[PDB]
């Protein structure tokens, strides 16, 4: 998961 | 929309991946968690990662912004997204997308295309  | 056949479905099951639906809903509370992943065939560069988390005001518009950026595509080239199969509009938001679509693994899923029309 990350920050787009 | 594309027929999708979802390398995080493939890969994990649905109690597997409501499990991790209810940890990320738990733990980043002001975050959207997205899903994406690019429509077979598709000609467009291909994303690192699929799985990302965006503000839940960010907008339709401003996600394809982000996304171009990603796969290296230009303004005037052809993206397309497509959300319950069919493509939304750019002013919906990311939160008002996942109120009303979210999948029932907790996360959203956004495929992306250069073509707008799938049989």
């Amino acid at each position: 998961w990350e920050e787009l | 929309g594309p027929h999708m056949k979802w390398a995080y479905k493939e890969e994990n099951n649905f109690e597997k991946r409501r499990a991790e639906g209810d940890k990320i809903r738990r733990k980043y509370p002001d975050r959207i968690p997205v899903i994406v992943e690019k429509a077979p065939k598709s000609k467009l560069h291909d994303l690192d990662k699929k799985k990302y988390l965006v503000p839940s005001d960010l907008t339709v518009g401003q996600f394809y912004f982000l996304i171009r950026k990603r796969i290296q595509l230009r303004p005037e080239d052809a993206l397309f997204f497509f959300v319950n199969n069919v493509i939304p509009q750019t002013m919906t938001t990311m939160g008002q997308l996942y109120q009303d679509h979210h999948e029932e693994d907790l996360f959203l899923y956004i495929a992306y295309s250069d073509e707008s029309v799938y049989g």
